[PDB]
């Protein structure tokens, strides 16, 4: 956004970063952090 | 709403066969 | 144009059945390739014509030629396929073309002109006048359920245990018809009005829709159970494909 | 119950064609999916009895196209494959209509469209379960018809009807 | 005047190629942050010539720019889905004004 | 391994064709046991597996076979 | 929803998040207990009629 | 028993597809969206379940008949058996490739769309959500749960319906005799193709300068974004020539 | 619903206003772009289609080269029915 | 819009809202059980199911036609 | 304003009069010579000597002699 | 939708009926080297003689390979 041109199109996105239209890389794999825990719970079961 | 508030055509649009109806009470 | 397409053009195809055929089997099977020859030229070449026609009444009359020279091929095959369907086409040829017509003929007399250019989105201004109009539409292009299939499809398997060149021939007519039915009924009922050249619509009113039902009916009642007319035929056909022969 | 299977959603489409204008979309919506959705609650049981059951069900109704050796005829026929096709089309299509019912809902032709869904699934019906190759190809051409139908849906739109008779 | 018109015309010419060029450059770039690069890049050829002042010059530029823009478009450019060409473009359109529906035609009488 | 099933049997049972090999004898209770329980993967799992067992035997058998008929093609080349 | 300098995003409903999330963390339950029944089989180690 | 499962994961897709359309007011341009995945969690959940079981995600429904064929394929040795497997293998890359690069320019990369769009989102109502989590439970366990039914060795369940003929009886020797290696070229392929999807979709910021720099890579870019010129070439010479026919000749 | 001419007139001056070169405090919904705020007019084209963007609409070509002042472009935004 | 107020068509036309929607609802419901009665009728009366089923099945309440093909031979 | 019937459009109505009178048109140019040669004479010919031959190829397959035609 | 065009030229006689940045036998050029992979892909299957290399020796069935159930005489 060096030039004059890419600044002022670089300045109107700046609703783009947005708290919750950005870093959806994290949300990209929902659940797998309850479905991996309920995985070690019942492996911990199937130990008994 | 659209399935518990009736809707709002009393009578359909057009007529069929594009006659209009006869005098209230009178036979076509 | 009802008569005519209906009933006139039926006489030459009745002439073949009731008195060439029988009188000079031998001739007939002499000139066989030479009447297999004109009819397969015909359908392709009047169907590729059809196509390329700007007027209603003009797209609907060449498509008769292409129908007409499938029922020579279907009378020349010589068995019972063969005649049956020629027959059977015949007669439903009869109510379609002249349904048809009378569907541009309802167009012609409130609107007075044949181009289809004028004509565009009247499926929103006559929607009855616009189902009926498909409906014949489909018969026209031999749409299974439809009288016009039964003869069509009787047509090509005489032609195929005779000779399977000229049934290819013939089966591209499926293609060529649909083309330029669904051309001609997406250009005058679908997209949208053109009220610089209409303006003013008026749907079929009694009479019109009196007059469809009764071709309706045969048309339905011809394609679903094609037995009613196939049982009282069967004799008839059956020694006119035998005649000249004893074996 | 096996002509049911294939007659349930033609009724359907037939009373949201024919008398869609007392119905509305909302009744339109209901009508058709009812009937695919109890077609595919048949569906399910024919599968059952023909393929768990190992019994296979032969319905001839009529001759179709009698002439000499020339044997169509309106005849169907339900083995394995049949109902596997069988759950497979109800099933998707019941989940379609209950789908569009809120999909097209501020669409202004909906009825037409249901109309048109169910009679595509009638067709499609028509073809997995006919017993020879002329019920086929009727349901063969069904199925494109409505295909046609449903493609230039819009038909105000040019690009819709050229798809449409290009898949024609 | 009319070397003011010619010049006028011409002018018209190229703020309209830089539109196109702009606009397509999006198209090729889809993320935002190459967008600007390539957007600062486009106009800095434009700018390398903006001080021109012969004018048959001036028309060779305008027309090696207009062939530069065709061979080098996108093939397939994205469009606002209402406008012409969009996906949604002529569906459910309000019907035309000046429409009229006749009724009680073709009576025997 | 030699044929154990009959071929009255394989009919009565109903086996596809291409299924009526050496193996056949313990397909006949496998199917049995598949139709009785609607076909459930963790249903029928030791005559599945007897069956399976047996199927690849036979596979192994006739890959050996390919082994030995492949080292006779070199002995060929080497002595020509 | 959270305006942020003009553009404002609505939360979604609270029924559509927890779906999703149980969904996916079924999916991939699923994926981990097929893997550990039938993995060493698929990657050959052993046979099904092995024991 | 492919055929059956396509029609849950496909079905899953196209209606997936369909909510995000609606919720972005009939925008279908994947390269004016992005950043969605918070947005409709419910929509992107399901076209996640329908994307993993289409790239024959292992135990998923898709996994259960695609490397089955693949596998099948491989043992036909035969000129066309190879020429299929060969095919089948390289389009696993590239369709896992596909699949992975509408996830992440749909939902995943910083938002390119328009804020009047993201300003006027919504969810799935009933009606649409109903059918796509039947879908997509369909999509998680019908190929497990009807793979030995369909295909299991040995199966009676077609009864007469299918038939064939011993001499081209081949899915033992496709369990049994194929070398371990070659059941994994999917999940290989497969992984491959997902981590281009990423690298191009994500850290390239300049392999776009080919399409616009040299003539043979702009071309290529056309050739493969116009369908190889199949429908051009089918029109130009073959429609134009009837249509042409039917004026100039016949009439 | 529509959107208010108010609306549009803060929102187009919030775009012009953003222009580096632009300075913002001459920014009126009457300021021509090459006469008061010293702009090229390649600038004009860039803060044409950043109002493009900002109202979601595909303003035909010739119709963008005539938009050469936020008044113009308000007019514009507002009478179109679909911005 | 305006002029498609006047136009009758079987389906109703754009946005159609009958005021007795309900009812008529009913009303097709009720017609298309009955006529699914006489074709429920004709299904059990023309199935013909060659083979017994492995376990009991629901066609076995209504349909008489279970093993009846197994002299093939006269058919006709 | 007044009337259903179409407000004619000269240039339509020129096109169609145009199309309705193309024999006045033709003359017997070289393409309109090479046009009636290929599909009038040849095309005909062509597909009459495969439907005789499909009968010959049909009567040699039987055992039979060439069936002698026209 | 908007207005149609009402024609103010005189119309071309193929107008009834009336792919914008590759030509037209360019476009046939490509497709037909696309084709010629395919067509590569199968020599080269051919040159590999698959069906030479098959590891495992063709089934036998029993009972003469079915000879009696696939229809032959009994
Ligand atoms: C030895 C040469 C062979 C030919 C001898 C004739 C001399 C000659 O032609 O000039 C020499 C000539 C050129 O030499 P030169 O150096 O110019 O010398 C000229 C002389 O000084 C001579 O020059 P000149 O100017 O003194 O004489 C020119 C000469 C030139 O000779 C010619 O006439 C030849 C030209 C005719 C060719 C026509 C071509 C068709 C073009 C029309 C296209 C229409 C299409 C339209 C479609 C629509 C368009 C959109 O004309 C004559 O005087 C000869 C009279 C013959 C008249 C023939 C027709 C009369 C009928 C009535 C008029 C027409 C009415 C219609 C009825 C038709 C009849 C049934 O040589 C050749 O062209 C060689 C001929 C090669 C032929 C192939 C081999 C032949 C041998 C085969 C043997 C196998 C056994
Ligand atoms: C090995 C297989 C050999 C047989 C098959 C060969 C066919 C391969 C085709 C390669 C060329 C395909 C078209 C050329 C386009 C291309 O390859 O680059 C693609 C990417 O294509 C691939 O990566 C290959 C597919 C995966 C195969 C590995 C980039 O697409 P963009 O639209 O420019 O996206 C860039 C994103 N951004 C603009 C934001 C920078
Ligand atoms: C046998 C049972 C078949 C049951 C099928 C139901 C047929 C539906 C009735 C025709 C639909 C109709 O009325 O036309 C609509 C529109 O007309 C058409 O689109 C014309 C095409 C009619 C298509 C009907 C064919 C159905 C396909 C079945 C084929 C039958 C099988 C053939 C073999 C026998 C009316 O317009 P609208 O209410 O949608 O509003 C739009 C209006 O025009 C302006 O807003
Ligand atoms: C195996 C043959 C079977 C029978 C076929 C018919 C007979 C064979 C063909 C005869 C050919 C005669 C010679 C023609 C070539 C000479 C050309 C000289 C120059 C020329 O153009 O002369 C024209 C003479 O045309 C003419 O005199 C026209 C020639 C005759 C055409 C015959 C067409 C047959 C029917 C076509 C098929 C129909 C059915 C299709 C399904 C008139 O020139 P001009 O200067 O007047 O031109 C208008 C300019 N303003
Ligand atoms: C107008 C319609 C006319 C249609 C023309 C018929 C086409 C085929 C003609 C066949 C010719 C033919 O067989 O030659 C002789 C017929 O007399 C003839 O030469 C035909 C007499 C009819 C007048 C000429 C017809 C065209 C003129 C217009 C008999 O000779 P043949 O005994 O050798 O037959 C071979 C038996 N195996
Ligand atoms: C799964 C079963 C269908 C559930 C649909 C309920 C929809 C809902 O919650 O309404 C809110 C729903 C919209 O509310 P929202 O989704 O909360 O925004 O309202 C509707 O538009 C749907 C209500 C009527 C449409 C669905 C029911 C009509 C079809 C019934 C078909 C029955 C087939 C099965 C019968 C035996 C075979
Ligand atoms: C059979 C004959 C076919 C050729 C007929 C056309 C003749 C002609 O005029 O052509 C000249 C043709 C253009 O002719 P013009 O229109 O007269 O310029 O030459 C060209 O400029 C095109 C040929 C070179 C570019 C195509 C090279 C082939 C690329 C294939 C890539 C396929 C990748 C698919 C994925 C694989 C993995
Ligand atoms: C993918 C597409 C490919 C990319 C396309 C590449 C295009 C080529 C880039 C360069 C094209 C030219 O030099 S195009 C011509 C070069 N410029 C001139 O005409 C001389 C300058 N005089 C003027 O009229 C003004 O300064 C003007 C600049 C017009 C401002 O207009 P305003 O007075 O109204 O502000």
């Amino acid at each position: 956004p060096l030039g004059t041109t890419g600044e002022f199109f670089r300045r109107r996105d700046e609703w783009r970063k947005h708290p919750m239209l950005s870093n959806q890389m994290r949300h990209a794999l929902p659940g797998i952090g309850i479905g991996v825990g309920a995985f070690c719970v019942y492996l911990v079961g199937e130990q008994i | 709403s659209r399935w518990a508030t009736p809707g709002h055509e009393e009578r359909p649009k057009g007529y069929f066969m594009n006659r209009t109806p006869p005098a209230p009470g009178q036979s076509r | 144009s009802v008569i005519l397409a209906g009933i006139l053009l039926k006489f030459g195809t009745y002439g073949f059945l009731r008195f060439s055929i029988p009188m000079f089997p031998e001739a007939t099977l002499c000139f066989t390739p030479f009447i297999y020859t004109l009819s397969a030229i015909a359908i392709i070449y009047t169907s590729l014509t059809t196509l390329r026609q700007i007027d209603l009444k003009k797209i609907i009359a060449y498509s008769s030629v292409a129908h007409m020279n499938l029922v020579t091929i279907g009378m020349f095959s010589l068995n019972i396929q063969g005649i049956g369907g020629s027959i059977l086409l015949m007669l439903s040829h009869g109510l379609v073309s002249s349904a048809l017509f009378l569907c541009v003929g309802v167009l012609y007399d409130r609107h007075k002109t044949r181009l289809v250019r004028y004509y565009g989105g009247l499926v929103s201004t006559m929607p009855n006048f616009s189902t009926i109009f498909f409906f014949f539409t489909l018969a026209n292009m031999s749409l299974p359920g439809t009288s016009s299939f039964i003869g069509e499809f009787l047509i090509l398997v005489g032609a195929f245990q005779r000779n399977s060149l000229v049934a290819t021939l013939a089966a591209l007519g499926m293609i060529l018809g649909a083309a330029y039915s669904l051309w001609l009924y997406n250009r005058v009922v679908s997209g949208n009005l053109k009220p610089d050249f209409l303006h003013k619509f008026s749907d079929l009113n009694g009479r019109e829709v009196f007059i469809f039902i009764p071709f309706l009916v045969g048309l339905v009642w011809m394609g679903v159970y094609p037995k009613v007319f196939l049982d009282c035929m069967h004799t008839s056909v059956s020694n006119l494909v035998q005649h000249g022969k004893f074996h | 119950m096996y002509l049911l299977i294939v007659f349930l959603p033609l009724l359907g489409s037939s009373v949201a064609g024919f008398f869609g204008r007392f119905l509305g979309s909302e009744g339109s919506a209901i009508m058709t999916t009812t009937c695919v959705s109890f077609s595919s609650i048949l569906s399910l049981i024919a599968f059952y009895e023909v393929a768990l059951g190992a019994s296979a069900c032969y319905l001839r109704i009529a001759p179709w196209i009698s002439s000499e050796m020339f044997d169509a005829s309106w005849g169907f026929l339900f083995d394995s494959l049949t109902v596997v096709m069988l759950i497979v089309v109800t099933f998707i299509s019941s989940l379609v209509h209950l789908y569009s019912i809120s999909y097209m809902s501020e669409d202004p032709h909906s009825p037409r469209f249901m109309c048109y869904l169910s009679i595509f699934t009638f067709f499609m019906l028509m073809l997995v379960t006919g017993d020879n190759f002329l019920q086929l190809f009727l349901g063969w051409e069904g199925v494109g018809l409505a295909s046609y139908l449903l493609i230039h849906f819009w038909f105000t739109r040019l690009q819709a009807d050229k798809a449409a008779i290009k898949a024609m | 005047a009319a070397y003011f018109a010619r010049r006028a015309a011409q002018k018209e010419r190229v703020r309209i190629l830089y539109r196109r060029a702009l606009k397509d450059t999006l198209n090729w770039a889809v993320h935002r942050h190459i967008f600007y690069r390539d957007a600062s890049d486009l106009r800095e050829k434009f700018n390398v010539n903006q001080d021109v002042e012969d004018v048959d010059r001036i028309d060779k530029l305008i027309a090696h720019g207009e062939a530069e823009y065709n061979k080098w478009r996108h093939p397939d450019p994205y469009i606002v889905p209402w406008a012409p060409g969009g996906s949604k473009f002529c569906r459910n359109p309000t019907p035309p004004a000046g429409i009229e529906i006749v009724y009680n035609y073709g009576l025997e009488d | 391994k030699k044929m154990i099933a009959t071929q009255e049997e394989m009919s009565a049972a109903k086996i596809a064709l291409g299924s009526r090999d050496m193996c056949a004898h313990l397909l006949i209770p496998l199917n049995k046991c598949r139709q009785a329980e609607f076909y459930l993967p963790w249903k029928c799992e030791d005559e599945r597996h007897v069956y399976e067992k047996c199927e690849y035997e036979l596979v192994m058998e006739r890959m050996l076979a390919m082994k030995k008929i492949r080292e006779e093609e070199a002995l060929a080349k080497q002595n020509k | 929803g959270i305006t942020y300098k003009g553009v404002t995003v609505h939360t979604p409903k609270t029924w559509h998040t927890v779906t999703g999330k149980g969904l996916c963390a079924v999916m991939w339950f699923w994926i981990l207990y097929r893997a550990k029944q039938d993995g060493p089989v698929v990657m050959g180690w052993r046979h099904p009629w092995d024991g | 028993f492919h055929l059956m499962n396509h029609a849950f994961f496909k079905a899953l897709l196209f209606l997936s597809a369909g909510s995000v359309i609606h919720a972005m007011s009939d925008e279908q341009d994947m390269r004016k969206m992005g950043g969605l995945a918070s947005s409709f969690p419910l929509t992107y959940a399901m076209m996640l379940i329908g994307s993993l079981s289409l790239i024959g995600f292992p135990f998923l429904t898709g996994f259960y008949s695609k490397d089955v064929i693949l596998e099948l394929a491989y043992t036909k040795y035969t000129i066309s058996g190879n020429f299929a497997f060969w095919l089948g293998s390289v389009s696993v890359l590239f369709t896992s490739y596909y699949s992975f690069r509408l996830l992440f320019l749909t939902f995943l990369v910083p938002t390119n769309s328009f804020g009047r769009d993201i300003s006027r989102c919504h969810d799935a109502p009933i009606p649409m959500a109903i059918p796509l989590i039947l879908l997509a439970l369909g999509s998680l366990f019908v190929g497990y749960l009807a793979k030995d039914m369909m295909i299991g060795l040995g199966t009676n369940f077609w009864a007469n319906s299918l038939l064939v003929l011993p001499k081209n009886e081949i899915l033992a020797e496709s369990e049994f005799a194929a070398p371990t290696i070659i059941k994994l070229i999917p999940i290989l392929f497969s992984t491959l193709g997902a981590f281009v999807a990423y690298n191009v979709n994500l850290v390239a910021d300049q392999f776009q300068r080919a399409f616009q720099t040299s003539t043979f890579c702009n071309r290529l870019y056309s050739f493969f974004n116009k369908r190889w010129f199949f429908d051009q070439v089918l029109n130009d010479f073959l429609v134009r020539s009837f249509l042409r026919f039917g004026y100039e000749v016949s009439f | 619903d529509h959107l208010s001419r108010e609306a549009v007139v803060d929102r187009v001056l919030d775009v012009v206003k953003s222009f580096p070169k632009v300075d913002p405090s001459k920014v009126t919904p009457e300021v021509h772009f090459q006469n008061d705020l010293g702009l090229d007019s390649l600038d004009t084209v860039e803060i044409v289609m950043a109002i493009e963007e900002e109202f979601k609409l595909e303003i035909p070509d010739k119709e963008a080269d005539k938009i050469d002042s936020c008044s113009l472009a308000i007019e514009y935004v507002y009478n179109h029915p679909m911005s | 819009g305006d002029f498609r107020a006047k136009v009758w068509s079987m389906t109703g036309g754009p946005n159609c809202r009958p005021k007795h929607w309900r009812r008529n609802t009913a009303i097709a419901m009720f017609g298309v059980f009955l006529v699914c009665i006489p074709i429920a009728k004709l299904s059990a009366k023309l199935e013909q199911r060659p083979h017994m089923p492995v376990r009991p099945i629901p066609s076995q309440i209504w349909c008489k036609n279970f093993g009846t093909k197994d002299d093939y031979e006269k058919e006709h | 304003g007044g009337g259903m019937e179409t407000n004619k459009n000269k240039f339509i109505e020129d096109w169609g009069s145009a199309r309705e009178n193309l024999e006045h048109n033709f003359r017997w140019t070289r393409r309109n010579f090479a046009l009636i040669g290929i599909f009038g004479i040849a095309l005909p010919i062509i597909v009459y000597k495969g439907i005789v031959k499909d009968f010959h190829m049909q009567d040699e397959d039987a055992g039979r002699p060439h069936r002698k035609f026209l | 939708v908007g207005k149609h065009i009402v024609p103010d030229k005189p119309l071309s006689v193929n107008d009834e009926l009336m792919a914008d940045t590759v030509g037209k036998y360019e476009a046939l050029a490509w497709l037909s080297g696309g084709l010629g992979f395919f067509v590569g892909l199968g020599l080269l299957a051919v040159l590999n003689d698959k069906a030479s290399k098959v590891p495992f020796t063709p089934r036998v069935y029993p009972y003469d390979n079915l000879r009696v159930e696939l229809g032959g005489e009994p």
